DNA sequence: CTAATAAACTAAAAACTATTATTAT
DNA sequence: TAATAATAGTTTTTAGTTTATTGGG
């Protein structure tokens, strides 16, 4: 696949940077440097896996191997830690810009083909898989090398040396009074408006974002059978799975290093240690219990090969949608060990969707699992606006009860209501519709346990508030229909009983 | 891209959860 | 509760008789109450048997006086089983040579019915009875006997080796007794059961009569003696001004079993002598002991774990404020879509029981949102302990009555988003037309429903949903195997299990040729494994 | 717990081969150490980990009795592994080193904690007789047939049955790739053949396994695996001794007549050993052929150049036992001797 | 662009070379079309992953040094991914840049060739 | 009460907690009257298998091992329990270098 | 050690972030012989209170023990002396010594 | 007069690289 | 005499307990 990522932020050292129009709006500096810490946070929280840095340029004092002057790095492309945020976090504010230019220079001449080169050589200096390419910029100023043209020619030279070896860059925009005023020098050593402001994609960045997304990953290589002896490449994935926290380190007192765990099993009366083959399972039905071992217990479990094996088909119309057991999945054609097989996905899934029936299979996930009947459910391929799927194609699954899993009901008989009542709470439901989206739902609980996470981690002043969703807005319900609630109190229930006990 | 992640690559970008808006 | 079951058998040779071809219904009965008492004592549920047996040889009745109640043998009242009852079905069930009237054991089984209850609470009194009906009777006692039921009011079920109403499988899709094998008497007897269930219950009654085959299939055996779970008691909320108290119940859930394995000596067998215990240790500090209560907890936050404790967290975390229950928005049915349905288990929410005016207005609620085309989301909490969840719920109404399922809804957190291929535009994968046709003559032969002659209905070749899980019975199986002889190794899946697990052979002869079919015309080839 | 585990594993490995007979002083207590650790039920070491199995064999010490206690815990710990992991049909069947782990265990504990008189034996017999491809590696089977070996007295008084399999198996061991392979499948050959001389000279029911074996071979033999036929119709001469000991110098007339035919190779030594166990067998010698047996046997000495150290051993060997065998009669021991020395 | 068996695009790749190096016998250069069609063909499916690259350039231009000129910057990407004899073939690369040293020893300062030559080959 | 003549020590390092306590309270009733090591009386020392004559020391802040006390691992001792009577320490001294 | 009146009374050096760094105040402490700890015990007696943040919030709530201001440790620390305990360098504290305050006057 | 049970919890197995013995001569 | 083919080693679900948490009777 694509492995590890990398994403680099470079910003001039100046007095630009250091200065606004309006005092009331942030420094430059500064609000790049809040901005890269929500950045690291978000990061941290959602994709932690990959390596990110730090390095400045045009100071008055320079870090590198290379000993280019003015060029200082302040964090090697590493996976983000909280000691990385603090260290980036004292430098913020009016304090933390005056101690920055105390204890570092500010403001200086530079190359951008030396910053190209040695960003380009911290950059290979990585041995993991790289995946992705991001090297962010921050400068007010479209001409920072126009005094020298070579320079400018060296910098385009090196930017197309950068394209030319899998490198991407990216620009952003920072606040300018006379106008950002791109493609000046821009459009053309990089891969619209002037820009007087600045901001174009640095409010998505700003934004809190609390994920985990999950990278590409089958979930299974499944080999499929039709009767005996049609042998099918196919691929299983999910779109939804659940959320959970992530586990607790377990760990000592005092010096805190995790502790390693230790299990052991030892005799009551002889007192010494027991061993793994003298475990035996049992269990106690009737008076007579049951000796057994577990090597036999799974093999007991054990039934068939995993294998989708198809029991025939059924119109989607004919299973009930309410029987669910599981997060449905979703399976796609492959063509690793069987060649063709996506060519017959294709013929069974036109010609099902043109009959509107679903494909009964029985499914076996994993070795000594027992096997399981899944109809399957054809999707089709649906695009957005900008032709960009919002629908994969393929197969959903579908899980069906077996006999026993339906709990038995108490009996419950049909009562009927005056259809003016019926009437009165479809003008209700009309007046609080709206349409779901899928993409406003989070686990606020989860968000508060992360809140709490980095308010301790970096010893925040306050615990980050969640902002839940799951609450409704009681008072705009009650003010949009007021006095129609108690009609319906009035209608149905009797005018004596509470709806308490 | 546009209509990707800028914080994520391979990964489309996601509007802030909003929660309703009745009609 | 007790329920109060016995179970009559006949031990006459008509159903012993070896019938070539076709299992009799001696080893049919004998293979479901074989399986109903496994079931039974493995699910040690409260409910006693007693053994009332007619056609035995000998004559053990409580109310024998010749002739009548003959060959009836008693052998344990109204108990427990045991596995001395399960070893005396394997061992003392054998081909008799006396025949008798069922009415007699009926009777004496409803009377030791009445006698042993007194003491004891029952939540009520069963009774099922396996018979060929290919034996001389006398229609005498079987209007009392419904008399009897009238002010009983027991719980019944028929079961025969006959369908009600091909390929050889045993509790499949097929044929569980050939039409014309039943003799006259086997007629007068489907007759006469059929009178009386019609006396007792109807219609109903008859779809409770089933065959010995298929009654394995279905858990309809144990319809009698089931238990609902326990349900959710709570209040609907809508804005402020607005609620209704509610019973919810989960309507389907994956069960698991109770009973897991422990662990025993090989030579104490017991857990008493064994002690599994847990060590946590300085392994920097080489090996030192790290006391259970000087022992932190942590989380990987960034390249680095952060120390925590648990205490704080429980204290700082997002608090619930118990089982609140709360609609939160309106959208339309279309909107949701079929894989996005979240959660383990489906509940059916029901209001509180017999609140006419709360189920006056749920009612008219239903029609609105049927006539809609109308679902509401909801957050739901358990209680203060659970994490609250978001839903949707949606109105069924069926032929009796009218029912709410209520369903999980996931988050963006769970969501999971990944790049397809189009398969339109996959040129290297695009089948030829006769192909396609090939494939859907290897459907229409593999289609499992035919629009049913004369009746808007679709027929099902496949109803799976009354289909148990079989991995229960196997488990079952092997353990009755152990617990009788644990010397031999375990038996294999037996056939028959297959036979109502698989797919009846018709379609899959009528498959036969166009799977041949397909499988020449579309040429592939395989890696190894 | 990764290569550091093999490596240092190896590092107890040598060490226990090179240092003996001091270092054992400070050994017991982290062998107990280990079989602790083995007992842990966090089985999260990986399949190549566990060849601390064969490690916990020690043979540079004298064994006290703190092991010698530990042995039956240790065996039964071995069996319990072996049949959770071995079963090829019990739907896990994977033993990358598993069985070559258990293998040189027994190997290094098995010399002298055994005995005849138990199930165990045929047990651990019938484990060993299951020993399908390894992909012309074959650790598994080499090591088998190595422990067969090495242990065949052990494995003995119960492998009385399946004699014929394994002829066959341990033929067909000898035919294939990893030249290993070969010389631990022939080593298991003359292991099992003493084990069965040793049988048929305590039998009285052994001409069942004669007729049934012996004389097939023999004359289905009208290269090197012709050669083991050649010992072992040289040696099996017990039972002929026992019954029909006229049949003893018979073929011994027939052996020493084909080493006339091959008079006038590497078949020489087959033959040495041959008439070194018959003559250890034998009484009465015809005396016309010890002048051929002499002159034999000095040009078999003629033809110790081009030879490699492996024959070159095996030579030497057959030439000490039939100076051996010889000496039985003295006349005839002094008289051949002189000969024999003065030509070479 | 096959690779299977090293076999098949190595002798590609030299025989590649020595038509790049020998094209009419040196006394012309009218292919050069060619020699930036091969230049695509391979940095085009080779510079995502690499693992014969470095060999198709060694056997390259061990006869035509000049064909490094789009890949100067690519090949010092690629120094310090490798331990074995990869490091040696990319460093001999290198060292066909017989005619290119506009600036070689800051690149190279970059790199950290130092620990790379404390390594024990000959 | 055959391990009535035995008055030993236990020691909790290198001895789980549990089983710790099961072979205190089991050498109690059985007589055996357990002993402070440093203190005189001990008959034997209950410690784990890997100890060290020279670790033990540390451990006990013993500058030298007490009178009569023999440094063995918790096998003789469990051993004597399932067999019901006393074995002999051989197999289970620690070697204590001079 | 050198102040041998820094053993016993487990410290927790967690929080002494106000103007001077964390790492000097705990190797001044192992320096005087002092116990080290960043998280309440049993043995500890007394939880150094530097910058004021949610981890007071939970000792407040979880009253297991008391806020302690570095002033007090770094007279200590000059004077080569056990200051005493009185409410200036106090904060939150535990009942306990709320009765030991009671003794004072009342608090 | 004594319960499913939601959440927490550890366990277990697949997926994806992942170099590393391994035959030919 | 010197190659390439099996091939373990980290995430990551997921079942498998376990629990501590209610009202049942």
């Amino acid at each position: 696949y694509s492995g590890r990522d990398s994403l680099i932020f470079l910003v001039d050292a100046s007095k630009a940077m250091f200065e606004s129009q309006s005092e009331d709006e942030l420094t430059p500096f500064d609000m790049s440097i809040q901005c890269i810490q929500s950045v690291y946070i978000s990061k941290i929280i959602s994709s932690d896996r990959d390596l990110l840095a730090v390095v400045f340029y045009g100071t008055e004092k320079d870090k590198n191997s290379v000993n280019f002057k003015n060029i200082y790095v302040l964090q090697e492309l590493d996976n983000p830690g909280a000691k990385r945020i603090l260290e980036l976090d004292q430098f913020k504010g009016q304090q933390g810009q005056k101690r920055f230019q105390d204890m570092m220079g500010h403001g200086s001449d530079y190359s951008l083909s030396e910053v190209l080169w040695v960003c380009a050589n911290l950059f290979s200096d990585v041995q993991f898989k790289m995946s992705h390419k991001r090297i962010m910029l921050f400068t007010n100023e479209d001409n920072p090398h126009g005094n020298d043209s070579a320079k400018a020619s060296r910098a385009r030279t090196k930017a197309g040396d950068l394209r030319d070896t899998g490198i991407f860059l990216d620009l952003m925009h920072l606040k300018k009074p006379g106008g950002f005023d791109i493609s000046l020098f821009y459009r053309d050593i990089i891969s619209l408006r002037v820009h007087f402001e600045e901001s174009s994609k640095l409010e998505d960045l700003l934004r809190k974002v609390r994920a985990k997304e999950t990278r590409k990953r089958a979930l299974s290589r499944l080999k499929l059978k039709l009767n005996k002896d049609i042998v099918i490449s196919v691929g299983i994935y999910n779109l939804v799975q659940k959320a959970l926290k992530p586990p607790p380190i377990k760990l000592y007192r005092e010096t805190n290093e995790p502790v390693k765990t230790k299990t052991r099993t030892f005799n009551t009366s002889t007192g010494g240690l027991l061993l793994p083959s003298d475990t035996k399972r049992s269990q106690i039905y009737g008076s007579r219990q049951i000796i057994l071992e577990k090597e036999e217990t799974e093999e007991l479990k054990r039934f068939d090969d995993p294998g989708l094996m198809l029991m025939g088909f059924k119109p989607l119309v004919l299973l009930k949608k309410h029987h669910y057991l599981r997060p449905s999945l979703f399976v796609y054609p492959e063509e690793s060990l069987v060649i063709g097989s996506s060519t017959l996905f294709s013929a069974l899934l036109i010609k099902c969707l043109e009959k509107e029936v679903a494909a009964l299979c029985r499914y076996t996930p994993r070795r000594n699992i027992p096997p399981y009947f899944v109809a399957l459910v054809p999707q089709e391929e649906e695009l957005d606006d900008q032709k960009i799927q919002v629908t994969p194609p393929g197969f959903q699954l579908v899980f069906l009860p077996f006999a026993d899993d339906k709990r038995k009901m108490p009996f419950t008989e049909k009562i009927m209501a005056t259809p003016e009542q019926v009437g009165k709470m479809k003008a209700i439901v009309e007046k609080l519709r709206f349409t779901y989206r899928s993409d406003s739902f989070e686990n606020p609980v989860l968000q508060q346990h992360f809140r709490n996470l980095e308010a301790l981690a970096l010893d925040l002043m306050e615990p980050e508030q969640a902002v839940d969703l799951t609450l409704p807005k009681v008072e705009a319900m009650n003010k949009r229909l007021g006095s129609l609630v108690d009609e319906f109190k009035e209608l149905v229930y009797p005018p004596d009983y509470n709806p308490e006990g | 891209c546009p209509g990707e992640s800028l914080i994520n690559p391979g990964f489309k970008s996601k509007k802030p959860a909003g929660g309703v808006d009745f009609d | 509760n007790k329920a109060a079951v016995v179970l009559c058998m006949d031990v006459g040779f008509t159903m012993s008789n070896s019938i070539p071809g076709i299992e009799s219904p001696f080893e049919q009965a004998k293979k479901v109450i074989t399986m109903f008492v496994q079931r039974q004592v493995f699910a040690e549920n409260k409910d006693e048997i007693a053994l009332v047996l007619f056609g035995t040889d000998g004559t053990d009745n409580p109310l024998s006086g010749g002739d009548q109640y003959q060959n009836i043998t008693v052998h344990r009242h109204l108990m427990l089983p045991d596995f001395d009852l399960l070893e005396d079905i394997e061992s003392k069930i054998q081909p008799g040579s006396q025949q008798a009237d069922f009415l007699d054991a009926l009777i004496v089984s409803m009377d030791v019915i009445q006698h042993e209850t007194i003491g004891k609470k029952f939540e009520k009194r069963h009774i099922e009875i396996f018979t060929d009906l290919s034996s001389r009777f006398s229609k005498s006692q079987l209007d009392i006997i419904i008399h009897s039921l009238k002010k009983c009011d027991i719980s019944l079920q028929f079961f025969l080796p006959f369908s009600l109403g091909g390929p050889f499988r045993l509790g499949g899709h097929g044929p569980s007794f050939p039409l014309k094998g039943i003799t006259e008497q086997q007629k007068e007897g489907l007759e006469i059961v059929k009178m009386v269930m019609i006396s007792l219950e109807g219609e109903d009654g008859l779809d409770e009569i089933y065959s010995f085959s298929e009654s394995l299939r279905k858990l309809c055996v144990f319809k009698k003696i089931e238990r609902h779970s326990i349900h959710w008691p709570c209040r609907l909320t809508i804005g402020s001004n607005l609620s209704i108290r509610i019973a919810a119940y989960k309507s389907i859930l994956q069960e698991r079993v109770k009973k897991t394995w422990t662990v025993v000596d090989a030579k104490t067998l017991k857990k008493e002598d064994i002690q599994k215990e847990t060590v946590y240790c300085l392994n920097d500090d080489d090996e030192t002991e790290v006391l259970k209560e000087d022992i932190i907890q942590g989380f990987r936050y960034g390249s680095d774990i952060v120390p925590f404790s648990k205490v704080d967290e429980e204290q700082m975390k997002y608090k619930s404020e118990g089982k609140c229950f709360s609609v939160l928005g309106f959208c339309k049915s279309s909107q949701v879509q079929r894989r996005f349905f979240m959660g383990n288990q489906v509940l059916k929410v029901f209001a509180a029981r017999d609140d006419e005016a709360a189920a006056v207005a749920l009612s008219s609620l239903i029609h609105a949102l049927d006539d809609l085309d109308m679902v509401a989301i909801v957050r739901y909490a358990y209680d203060k302990r659970a994490n609250p969840q978001v839903g949707v719920a949606f109105p069924h109404i069926k032929h009796n009555y009218e029912c709410l399922v209520y369903v999980q809804l996931p988050f963006m957190e769970d969501l999971r988003q990944y790049m397809f291929s189009s398969l339109k535009n996959s040129k290297k994968y695009a089948p030829t037309e006769a192909q396609l046709n090939a494939v859907d003559a290897l459907i229409d032969s593999m289609s499992l429903a035919k629009k049913d002659e004369k009746t808007d209905t679709l027929e099902d070749l496949f109803p799976t949903t009354k289909i148990p899980n079989p991995r229960f019975q196997r488990l079952f199986q092997c353990l009755l195997h152990r617990a009788l002889h644990p010397r031999e190794p375990l038996p294999p899946i037996q056939q028959h299990i297959w036979n109502m697990l698989n797919p009846p052979a018709e379609v899959t002869t009528k498959s036969q040729i166009p799977l041949s079919k397909i499988k020449t015309l579309f040429p592939l080839i395989e890696a190894k494994k | 717990c990764k290569i550091p585990a093999l490596d240092l594993l190896i590092k107890l490995l040598q060490t226990f081969r090179s240092s003996r007979l001091m270092d054992e002083f400070k050994i017991g207590e982290l062998f107990s150490k280990f079989y602790g650790e083995l007992a842990l039920k966090k089985k999260i070491p990986d399949t190549v980990l566990e060849k601390v199995y064969e490690l916990l064999g020690l043979l540079g010490e004298v064994h006290p009795s703190e092991m010698i206690n530990n042995a039956e815990n240790l065996f039964r710990a071995f069996l319990g592994e072996l049949k959770t992991q071995m079963t090829s049909a019990v739907r896990e069947p994977k033993l990358p080193v598993l069985a070559g782990c258990l293998k040189g265990l027994s190997s290094l504990l098995c010399n002298f904690t055994k005995s005849m008189e138990e199930d165990p034996q045929t047990s651990r017999e019938i484990f060993n007789f299951v020993l399908q491809i390894d992909l012309k590696r074959y650790a598994v089977p080499s090591a088998g047939l190595r422990l067969f070996a090495l242990h065949a007295s052990q494995f003995s008084t119960c492998l009385l049955d399946n004699y014929v399999s394994l002829f066959e198996v341990l033929l067909k061991w000898c035919a294939h790739t990893n030249v290993e392979l070969k010389k631990a499948a022939l080593s298991a050959l003359e292991s099992f053949l003493k084990q069965v001389s040793n049988m048929v000279a305590k039998n009285a029911e052994m001409h069942k396994n004669k007729l049934q074996y012996f004389m097939e071979q023999f004359y289905g033999i009208i290269n090197k695996e012709l050669s083991i036929a050649i010992r072992g119709y040289g040696l099996f001469a017990g039972p002929c001794k026992v019954i029909n000991a006229k049949d003893v110098d018979f073929m011994y007339v027939e052996l020493i007549q084909r080493c006339k035919q091959m008079f006038l190779v590497y078949q020489m030594p087959s033959f040495l050993q041959s008439v070194a166990s018959v003559l250890l067998y034998l009484d009465t010698v015809p005396e016309v052929y010890t002048p051929v047996l002499e002159h034999l046997v000095v040009m078999q000495i003629d033809s110790f150049p081009q030879y490699s150290p492996k024959m070159q051993l095996v030579c030497c060997r057959a030439i000490v036992k039939v100076f051996l065998a010889l000496a039985a009669k003295g006349p005839v021991l002094r008289n051949c001797i002189s000969t024999v020395v003065h030509q070479g | 662009s096959f690779v299977r068996y090293k076999e098949v695009y190595a002798a590609a790749a030299e025989v590649l070379g020595l038509i790049l190096r020998y094209v009419m016998e040196r006394k012309n250069i009218l292919e050069e079309s060619l020699c930036e069609l091969v230049a695509k063909q391979l940095k085009q499916h080779q510079n995502t992953m690499e693992d014969k690259f470095i060999v198709c350039l060694n056997k390259v231009t061990k006869s035509f040094p000049p064909l490094a000129d789009r890949f100067m910057n690519a090949v010092f990407f690629l120094l310090p991914k490798f331990h074995g004899v990869l490091k040696t073939l990319c460093l001999e690369v290198v060292l066909c840049r017989v005619e290119g040293m506009t600036e070689l020893y800051f690149q190279l300062k970059s790199k950290d060739f130092v620990q790379v030559m404390r390594h024990r080959d000959d | 009460e055959w391990l009535s003549s035995l008055r030993a020590h236990v020691v909790r390092t290198g001895i789980g907690r549990a089983r710790a306590e099961l072979f205190e309270k089991q050498i109690v009733q059985h007589g055996g009257q357990l002993c402070p090591a440093q203190g005189p009386g001990v008959t034997h020392i209950v410690v784990d298998e890997g100890m060290d004559y020279e670790r033990a020391l540390r451990l006990l802040r013993l500058p030298q091992l007490p009178p009569g006390a023999q440094l063995v691992k918790s096998a003789w001792l469990s051993l004597c329990l399932q067999e019901r009577r006393l074995v002999d320490v051989a197999g289970f001294s620690i070697f204590i270098p001079s | 050690k050198i102040s041998n009146i820094f053993e016993d009374v487990e410290f927790c050096v967690m929080s002494g972030t106000d103007s001077q760094p964390k790492p000097d105040l705990e190797n001044r402490i192992a320096e005087f012989g002092g116990y080290i700890v960043q998280n309440p015990g049993p043995d500890t007696y007394c939880v150094i209170a530097g910058s004021e943040n949610i981890r007071v919030k939970n000792i407040i709530l979880s009253n297991k023990h008391d806020v302690v201001k570095p002033a007090w440790l770094l007279e200590c620390f000059k004077t080569k002396s056990f200051v005493p305990w009185q409410p200036r360098f106090m904060i939150h504290m535990c009942p306990s010594t709320k009765e030991h305050f009671a003794r004072e006057y009342d608090c």
